[PDB]
């Protein structure tokens, strides 16, 4: 339980530091994947004004 | 009797299994509920109840398999072209499929006729109507509701035997007279059944439509009443695929009704003479192999090879009219084909590892060191010669040195056997077309088919290498030996040994399923290549032959940067600017989601499940932070599970992007 | 005897397919039959339907119980379980009827070749036809590497002449100066390069393993299989000139 | 940005759970780079910070 | 031929309804606001709000229905009345989630939960 | 060789024992829990390293446990069959 | 319950019951099968008028059951919403409102 | 191997025993594999674009 040194304070929140990480992880994926895949389909269907 | 068929097993998840019945506790209860759905032969009751699940979901998938029947005749009767296709088919592309016009979907449907606008279907089902009498879309409402019937018919019959067979039953288990039925009553007795149908529609109907009466005075002479044009009409004498009918391209029908007549006749004589024939040295087979999971695997393997005997059957030796000149439809039959070929191939030694598990195995499995050894040295030497006589070109090509490559304008290797081949076929000394179309034309075999068979022959054998010794090695191994308690499939035994991982047969055929497809999707390149370069193609006046790709086989074919660049970039111009195109928008879109399905694969076959178990935990962690305790408790996926993820996504996103990239070049050029 | 197995009707099953059932049964299960056995449904029925019992059915029950008895083709006759009794007697008593590989299946050649060896639990010592049969055991010991008194020097003598005569056709043939107007001299020093390296290796495997079996009594350890890769050395050479010089000669 | 939180997100995760994660609270009596933890507790196929 | 002129039709209506809406002076391609302008064609502040609204619906309704089923027995068979009742509740989610959360009834102290593994013993 | 290393944690269930493949562990009496016996690894140059042990052991933390050493191999911790280092 | 008038009888008295009936159905003799989902299956004695459903026996809150299993709920649902996602591009498609 | 008529009488496997690649070892080694893959892919594609 001794919180002295930096890394025993990572360690302490490991966890929360790990799923924040994945957090922004899945959104940046999600939301980048998602408009791509948007402006594929668009744009295949003859619509390059609907991106 | 029915009285115990009751939905109080519905709401009870997992019922079949007793591994199941301690409850959801976590996440891989769900996937192991769906894994054991359909392993009857590890659920709960007696063997009975084995048979009966058996049976009953054998006529459940028939029913199915009818009820996909029936929907294809209804959307050829109501959502088809098939009527401007039966006029004129050399003009009109066969499409029995349409969509909607939501989200701008409405540029995949694309000219196929004047008055229609769909996606042009390859299943060639068209093709299938004709050879079968059907002009009007009454035959074709028919076809549906006969399908529709059957589908609940066989419905109600997989209902019914859960309760019809009991414990006394024993109808599955009498082989002989399941082998004699079968064999006679429908090898041979349907058969003649079929001759019989041709004879009485086909004839007197595909005759009248090749005289050029497509009117066929609507039903005064397609409703048969044409006892006046007798059954070998137009035979022509010559043998039966020495001479094509020039207004179809295919095999007169008469010809194939006479087939049909005469293998009846050859399958009722060979169910007679099943009553005293050679046996006695196939009894050792007889006796051990009554079993569920080896009569599987024995079934599996002889409709694969029925399946790779019909692909490369229905492409030059054409049967049905209108098809040859129809490349996409001859290239899907092919190929979808071959690749079911690989897929009941790799389940037969799948439920052949099975059987050994479960059952005893045979005698050869003693000596089972010499053949999967012998196999093993076999792959090494093919694979080291026929591949490398590919790198061997391609890096004296690259050095400059092209008089010392292997190619037909250098040393050449010569297909001795098949140059003197010449028996199958033995057509007369030319080619036959039909319509601006190539007919078929005998594929003359150089060097660069000589090593493209000995690239199939290498990867058949690394396949079987495989298969093998998974079958083989199921029991025990000098590595571990109690694998029978085991299981069938399992990850591994652990790290020790220096490390089991993927011992099992399951796994074996988790690698097999790579092979198969590495094995089939160069059969795919090649029979692709080949036929657009040397068969397929345009034509001219003066008898020059102009084909799809100019010849590069004979030229390109000998050396890996050919195939990279003669067939997996040029040839893919069609389906990379497929984009705003009518009929291709979605061969490319289908192209890019194969590519990202395929290389999503690999997230699940290069990751062990321990670190997604630690992220899952570390997210686990904030979600009890907020008060959301998932009771399911999440876990990662099991072992065998994330590999068989990979396999499915790595097969099915390389399926689908060959698929795209044929599909869509066949129909620009078409 | 048995008592359900007495006056059962003919109608039940026929008299023949019942014998044959018993036949076919082993011994043990006639009083109790397990279950899924036919004999386990002609006991559950036969005490059910006979002469001091219930003596009819309903269509559906006897059509019913006509399916789950044997039809009285699908059991082995007495030559079928004399084979089946026979062939696993060989199997258990260590011989095995020679069968040979074929197209998709294996011919039985009716010959029971002794299959576990003098060693019954060793792996490498079951005998084949094609190492332990005496032309294999005679050809193998007539082989230089194994040649009943020869010298160390004549079995490398021997192996290097075959190596180095052999080595030379796939370089002066189809090789990079295959056209050359030489093209045989470029393959006999490809072929002498070869037969050095493979000697090399040799002397590599003498200096490391240094295989004893060569050695005569008192003799630096290794030293006669290093006698014998020098040698081979030596043919290699002597084959390669003269595979050159009847190529070039003739 | 989604690619450099990916790699962060695994080489931190590695880093903090190298001694030790609730799968196999024992990891820093094991080298820094191993095989597994065998096929029990679930199944534990890269479980080292190695991996 | 009517369904191409349907066809025609919304693309005529597409390129009048995009003319407010701001492209690029060398593409041509209307583009997307996400500066919080709030009143801009194309902007992606009302689209954002929407979403997080629902979204916080999603999760309240879910978290809401964890909370009053403490059981894996119905995680698997969903009380569907129950269910719908969380759905339907989770409307207010943006002022009783806030509500929890100064409150004290949203998040629980580290102390309660599995923080991970050891890092140390010795 | 690897490391197997009994914990006082051990409850005596015996199912490591059961579970090993190459008999190398035992139990012993002993006197820290209601079984009155504990677990041991005598024979620790026969552990092939299968951790079937550690699958076996129901304590929160595995009682037993197996500490793999590859530079440590020997032909019993290898299994080796077609090759004798002795 | 459905065999309130059958005049069951165990294959110990085969040939030794003969009361019919309330109809004149001869006795059934009951066999118990260890299968759980055929416990026992009746076997006839002569020829008979027997009322054997064919139909199963389900009922309205098992089968609310089997809707309530979370595959049923959360793919009732997930259709519904990508169907209204479908209908609202029908209706209002390209977003030009946006 | 050690049933090859000559190989069985030189060499008995007793030596540098062959045996398949550790877990560890596998993984890197396929590492290797796809990193220099993956890598040296490039600067081909680099070379013939610009250039
Ligand atoms: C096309 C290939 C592909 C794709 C799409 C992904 C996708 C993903 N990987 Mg992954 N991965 C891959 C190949 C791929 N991987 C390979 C080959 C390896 C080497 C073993 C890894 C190793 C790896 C690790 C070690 C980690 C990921 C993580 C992730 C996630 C990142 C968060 C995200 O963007 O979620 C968005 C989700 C998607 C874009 C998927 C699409 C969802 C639908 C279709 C929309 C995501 C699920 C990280 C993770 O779990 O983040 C939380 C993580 O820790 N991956
Ligand atoms: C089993 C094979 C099979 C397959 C793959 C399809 C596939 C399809 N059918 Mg179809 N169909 C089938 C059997 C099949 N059908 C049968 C057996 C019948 C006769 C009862 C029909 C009768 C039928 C009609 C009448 C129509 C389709 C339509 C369609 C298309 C859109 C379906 C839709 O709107 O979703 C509906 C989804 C649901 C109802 C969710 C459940 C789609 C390609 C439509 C189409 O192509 O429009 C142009 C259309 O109008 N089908
Ligand atoms: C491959 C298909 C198949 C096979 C092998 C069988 C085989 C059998 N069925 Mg069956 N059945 C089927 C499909 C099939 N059925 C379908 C699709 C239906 C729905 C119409 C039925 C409806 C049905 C009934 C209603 C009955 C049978 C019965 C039987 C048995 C005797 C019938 C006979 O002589 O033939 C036999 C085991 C009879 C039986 O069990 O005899 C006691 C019986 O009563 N079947
Ligand atoms: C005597 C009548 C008769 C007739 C007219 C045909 C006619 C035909 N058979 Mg055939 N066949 C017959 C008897 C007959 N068969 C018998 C008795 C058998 C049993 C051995 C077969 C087994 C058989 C097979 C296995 C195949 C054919 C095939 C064919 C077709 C290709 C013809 C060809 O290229 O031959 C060249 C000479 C053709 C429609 C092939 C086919 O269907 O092609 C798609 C094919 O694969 N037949
Ligand atoms: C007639 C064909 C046939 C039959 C009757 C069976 C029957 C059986 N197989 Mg089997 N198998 C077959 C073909 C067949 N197989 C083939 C061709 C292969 C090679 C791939 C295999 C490989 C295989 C393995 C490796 C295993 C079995 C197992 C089993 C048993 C349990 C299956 C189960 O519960 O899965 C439940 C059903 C599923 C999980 C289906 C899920 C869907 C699949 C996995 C993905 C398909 C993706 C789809 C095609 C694409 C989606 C479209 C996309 C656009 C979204 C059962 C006896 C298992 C067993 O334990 O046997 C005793 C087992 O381990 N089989
Ligand atoms: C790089 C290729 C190569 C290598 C490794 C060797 C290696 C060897 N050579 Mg050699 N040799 C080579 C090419 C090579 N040779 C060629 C091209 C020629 C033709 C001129 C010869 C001619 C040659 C002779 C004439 C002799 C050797 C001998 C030897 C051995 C000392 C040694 C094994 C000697 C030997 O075998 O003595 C034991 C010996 O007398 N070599
Ligand atoms: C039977 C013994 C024998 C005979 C008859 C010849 C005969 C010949 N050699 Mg020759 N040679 C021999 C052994 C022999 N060689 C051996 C053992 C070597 C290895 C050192 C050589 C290496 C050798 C070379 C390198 C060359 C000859 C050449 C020649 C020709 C002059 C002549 C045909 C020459 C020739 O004509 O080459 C075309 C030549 O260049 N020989
Ligand atoms: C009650 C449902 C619920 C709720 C309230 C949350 C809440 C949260 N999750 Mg989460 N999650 C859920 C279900 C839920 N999750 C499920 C089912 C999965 C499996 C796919 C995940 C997988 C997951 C990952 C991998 C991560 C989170 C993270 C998070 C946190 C950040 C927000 C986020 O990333 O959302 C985005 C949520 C997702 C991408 C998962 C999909 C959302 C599912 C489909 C919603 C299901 C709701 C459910 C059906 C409601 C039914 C109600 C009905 C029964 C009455 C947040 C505390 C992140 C975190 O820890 O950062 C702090 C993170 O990295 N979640
Ligand atoms: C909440 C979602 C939602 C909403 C608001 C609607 C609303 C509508 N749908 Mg729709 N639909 C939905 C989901 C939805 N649907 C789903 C999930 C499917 C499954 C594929 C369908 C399939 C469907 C078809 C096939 C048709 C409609 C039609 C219609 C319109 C007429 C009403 C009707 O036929 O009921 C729709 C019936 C159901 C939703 C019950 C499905 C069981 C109406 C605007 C019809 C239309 O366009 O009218 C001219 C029409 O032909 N829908
Ligand atoms: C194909 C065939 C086969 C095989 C065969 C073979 C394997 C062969 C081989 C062969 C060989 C492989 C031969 C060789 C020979 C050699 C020789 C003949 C040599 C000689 C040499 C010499 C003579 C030398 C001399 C010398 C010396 C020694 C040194 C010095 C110098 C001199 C030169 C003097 C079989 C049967 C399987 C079957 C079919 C047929
Ligand atoms: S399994 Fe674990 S707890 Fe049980 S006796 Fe063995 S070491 Fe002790």
């Amino acid at each position: 339980q001794e919180s002295s040194s930096k890394q025993i304070r990572i360690h302490t929140h490991k966890a929360a530091i790990i799923s924040h990480l994945s957090w922004v992880s899945l959104w940046l994926g999600f939301h980048t994947l998602a408009v791509y895949s948007h402006n594929d389909t668009c744009i295949a269907f003859n619509s390059p004004s609907k991106q | 009797i029915f009285r115990y068929i009751n939905t109080t097993l519905w709401a009870k998840a997992g019922h079949f299994n007793k591994a199941l019945s301690k409850g959801a506790k976590t996440t891989t209860w769900i996937w192991n509920l769906h894994d054991y759905a359909h392993d009857f032969d590890i659920q709960q009751r007696s063997t009975g109840l084995i048979a009966r699940k058996v049976f009953s979901s054998n006529l459940a998938h028939l029913s199915l398999v009818f009820f996909w029947i029936s929907g294809m005749h209804l959307h050829g009767a109501y959502l088809s072209n098939y009527d401007i296709w039966l006029k004129d088919p050399k003009s009109i592309t066969p499409s029995s499929h349409l969509a909607y016009s939501l989200i701008g979907q409405d540029i995949l449907n694309s000219y196929t006729s004047e008055y229609f606008s769909g996606i042009t279907i390859t299943s060639g089902f068209f093709q299938l109507y004709r050879s079968e009498g059907i002009i009007t879309q009454s035959q074709l409402k028919y076809a549906c509701a006969t399908s529709l019937i059957a589908t609940l018919i066989c419905l109600s019959g997989s209902y019914l035997h859960m309760q019809l067979m009991s414990k006394f039953t024993s109808f599955y288990k009498k082989f002989q007279s399941l082998s004699q039925d079968h064999l006679i009553i429908i090898f041979g007795s349907r058969s003649t059944s079929l001759s019989a149908h041709q004879i009485h529609k086909m004839l007197p109907a595909n005759p009248l439509l090749d005289s050029g009466i497509s009117k066929p005075s609507i039903l005064q002479v397609i409703s048969n009443s044409l006892s006046y044009t007798l059954a070998l009409f137009s035979t022509n004498l010559s043998s039966t695929g020495k001479l094509l009918n020039p207004s179809t391209r295919s095999v007169f029908l008469s010809q194939v009704a006479a087939h049909h007549k005469t293998t009846g006749v050859v399958f009722i004589t060979l169910g007679l003479i099943r009553f005293l024939t050679m046996y006695k040295s196939q009894f050792s087979i007889l006796t051990s192999y009554i079993d569920y999971h080896i009569v599987l695997s024995i079934n599996l393997a002889l409709i694969a090879s029925l399946s790779i005997i019909v692909a490369d059957h229905l492409t030059r030796t054409p049967i049905y009219p209108h098809k040859s000149t129809s490349y996409p439809t001859i290239l899907c039959l092919s190929i979808h084909h071959a690749w079911l070929s690989g897929f009941l191939i790799i389940g037969s030694g799948a439920h052949a590892s099975i059987f050994n598990l479960l059952g005893s195995p045979t005698s050869e499995i003693r000596h089972r060191d010499p053949i999967y050894s012998h196999l093993i040295w076999v792959c090494i030497a093919i694979g080291l010669h026929s591949f490398s006589l590919y790198c061997h070109n391609d890096t004296l090509e690259a050095l400059g040195r092209p008089e010392d490559i292997f190619h037909d304008n250098s040393i050449q290797l010569k297909a001795i056997f098949a140059k003197q081949s010449f028996l199958r076929a033995e057509l007369q000394p030319d080619i036959e077309m039909l319509d601006k179309k190539i007919i078929r034309i005998t594929q003359e075999l150089g060097t660069a088919d000589f090593i493209v068979h000995h690239i199939h022959a290498f990867t058949i054998h690394v396949t079987l290498l495989i298969l093998s010794k998974g079958v083989l090695y199921a029991r025990n191994s000098r590595f571990v030996s109690d694998k029978l308690e085991l299981g069938f499939t399992y990850p591994c035994d652990g790290p020790g040994r220096g490390g089991t991982c993927q011992i099992s047969p399951w796994d074996h055929l988790f690698s097999a399923v790579f092979w198969m497809y590495n094995c089939l999707n160069v059969v795919t390149f090649h029979y692709f290549w080949k036929m657009q370069s040397d068969v397929w193609g345009f034509v001219s006046i003066q008898k020059h032959i102009s084909h799809y790709s100019q010849g590069d086989f004979s030229v390109n074919s000998i050396t890996i940067n050919g195939w990279l660049r003669n067939l997996l970039w040029s040839e893919a111009s069609q389906v990379i600017q497929s984009y705003a195109l009518s009929s291709i928008c979605p061969y490319g879109f289908i192209f890019l989601i194969g590519h990202f399905i395929w290389a999503f694969s690999l997230m699940f076959l290069f990751s062990g499940r321990a670190y997604w178990q630690e992220l899952i935990e570390s997210i686990l962690w904030s979600h009890h932070k907020l008060k959301i305790i998932p009771h399911i408790q999440p876990r990662a996926l099991s072992i065998s599970q994330g590999r068989a993820v990979g396999f499915i996504h790595y097969t099915l996103g390389g399926i689908g992007s060959t698929w795209a990239f044929i599909i869509s070049r066949l129909l620009v050029l078409t | 005897k048995i008592a359900y197995l007495q006056d059962i009707p003919r109608t039940i099953v026929e008299k023949d397919a019942l014998e044959l059932i018993l036949k076919n049964t082993p011994k043990e299960q006639w009083e109790n039959p397990p279950e899924d056995s036919y004999l386990y449904t002609v006991k559950a029925f036969a005490e059910m339907y006979g002469p001091g019992k219930a003596t009819k059915m309903g269509w559906w029950d006897y059509y019913r119980l006509k399916m789950d008895m044997p039809d009285t083709t699908r059991l082995s006759s007495e030559r079928e379980l004399q084979e089946i009794e026979e062939y696993e007697k060989l199997m258990m008593s260590g011989k095995v009827p020679f069968a040979v590989p074929g197209p998709s299946g294996y011919f039985f050649t009716g010959f029971v070749t002794q299959w576990k060896g003098k060693e019954p639990f060793a792996g490498d010592q079951v005998i084949t036809l094609t190492e332990n049969g005496l032309f294999a055991k005679q050809f193998l010991s007539a082989l230089a590497f194994y040649r009943e008194g020869l010298k160390p020097w004549q079995r490398g003598l021997e192996i290097g002449m075959a190596h180095g005569y052999f080595l030379i056709g796939p370089f002066t043939s189809l090789g990079p100066l295959r056209n050359t107007p030489e093209a045989a001299t470029v393959g006999l020093l490809c072929g002498c390069a070869i037969v050095g390296i493979v000697s090399i290796g040799g002397l590599i495997f003498g200096s490391t393993i240094k295989p004893t079996r060569f050695d005569k009594d008192g003799d630096k350890p290794g030293a006669g299989f290093i006698e014998m890769i020098n040698w081979h050395a030596v043919g290699g050479l002597g084959g390669a000139g003269f595979a050159h010089a009847l190529i070039t000669v003739f | 940005a989604l690619g450099l939180h990916i790699t962060v997100l695994i080489l931190l995760k590695g880093g903090l759970e190298a001694r030790g994660s609730k799968l196999m609270p024992d990891k820093m009596e094991h080298s820094f780079g191993f095989s597994c933890d065998g096929p029990g507790r679930g199944g534990t196929c890269d479980i080292s910070a190695w991996d | 031929y009517a369904r191409f002129n349907k066809k025609i039709k919304m693309i005529e209506l597409r390129e009048t309804a995009y003319g407010d809406r701001l492209c690029g002076k060398k593409d041509g391609l209307p583009r997307t606001i996400a500066t919080g302008e709030w009143n801009v064609r194309g902007s992606a502040m009302w689209p954002a709000a929407i979403f997080l609204y629902i979204a916080g619906w999603i999760g309240w309704a879910g978290r809401s229905y964890l909370i009053r089923t403490n059981d894996a027995a119905k995680e698997i068979n969903i009380d569907v009345p129950l269910a719908v009742t969380c759905m339907a509740s989770g409307f207010s989610w943006p002022v009783a989630a806030w509500q929890e959360i100064v409150n004290g009834e949203m998040a629980v102290p580290n102390d309660q939960i599995h923080n991970g593994g050891p890092w140390n013993q010795s | 060789s690897h490391a197997v290393k009994i914990y006082d944690t051990c409850i005596g269930c015996t199912l490591c024992v059961r579970a090993c493949p190459t008999d190398v562990l035992e139990m012993v009496p002993a006197s820290i829990n209601a079984a009155k016996q504990v677990a041991s690894s005598p024979r620790v140059e026969d552990c092939v390293g299968c951790k079937r042990c550690e699958t076996a052991c129901p304590t929160d933390f595995l009682s037993i446990r197996v500490y793999l050493q590859d530079n440590e191999e020997t032909q019993y911790s290898l299994g080796l069959d077609l090759v004798d280092w002795s | 319950a459905e065999t309130e008038e059958g005049l069951i009888i165990k294959p110990e008295e085969a040939g030794k019951i003969t009361s019919r009936d309330k109809n004149n159905n001869p006795p059934r003799i009951v066999v118990k099968t260890n299968d759980w989902d055929i416990p026992e299956y009746q076997l006839s004695t002569g020829a008979s008028n027997q009322v054997s459903y064919i139909t199963p026996v389900v009922e309205s809150e098992d089968i609310k059951a089997w809707l309530s299993l979370n595959v049923n709920f959360f793919s009732i649902i997930i259709l519904f919403t990508v169907g209204g996602l479908i209908e609202i591009q029908r209706f209002f498609p390209d977003t030009l409102y946006w | 191997h050690l049933k090859t008529p000559i190989l069985i009488n030189l060499w008995n496997g007793d030596i540098y025993t062959p045996l398949a690649l550790s877990i560890v070892q596998a993984r890197f080694i396929g590492l290797v594999h796809f990193s220099t893959g993956l890598i040296l892919t490039y600067p081909p594609f680099i070379i013939g674009a610009t250039s």
